[PDB]
């Protein structure tokens, strides 16, 4: 549940920064992108985003740091995928 | 421990907020709100003309 953003804001410290890392994580899952990190009780998408942010356990370089993570297990399927298409 | 008026009341939320923060302030007025209401009624406070 959430009232206030107080402590995510503590956590990254902007109020303007934070609304653009929430609706990042937030894009993330609610699109079939991804699952909460926190366990979700009920909550919307966007409040989940924050319940995970002040737990420090989503900001700007964790998405980015599990971005290329993701790419780069793109890149490795897909150059699996084109040689056995090869074949 | 005063008569608390509107001032002292302002006032009071104003420390809670300096020194304890946001949420324990909103919280906190919310109480006010809630036990105004409820003595404004049980005082029955009315105006006549005498």
């Amino acid at each position: 549940a959430r009232v206030t953003v107080q402590d995510a804001v503590e956590k990254i410290g902007n109020r303007f920064d934070l609304v653009l890392v929430a609706a990042r994580r937030a894009r993330q899952m609610q699109v079939g992108g991804k699952d909460p990190l926190v366990p979700e009780e009920n909550d919307k998408t966007t409040v989940i985003a924050l319940r995970e942010i002040e737990e420090g356990l989503i900001n700007n370089q964790i998405l980015d740091v599990r971005e290329r993570q993701e790419q780069q297990e793109q890149e490795a399927a897909e150059l699996q995928a084109v040689t056995a298409i090869a074949e | 421990n005063q008569a608390l008026g509107k001032k002292a009341i302002s006032k009071m939320l104003n420390t809670c907020y300096r020194i304890l923060g946001l949420k324990p302030t909103v919280i906190f007025a919310d109480q006010i709100m809630y036990t105004g209401f409820a003595y404004a009624a049980r005082s029955g406070a009315s105006v006549g003309i005498d």
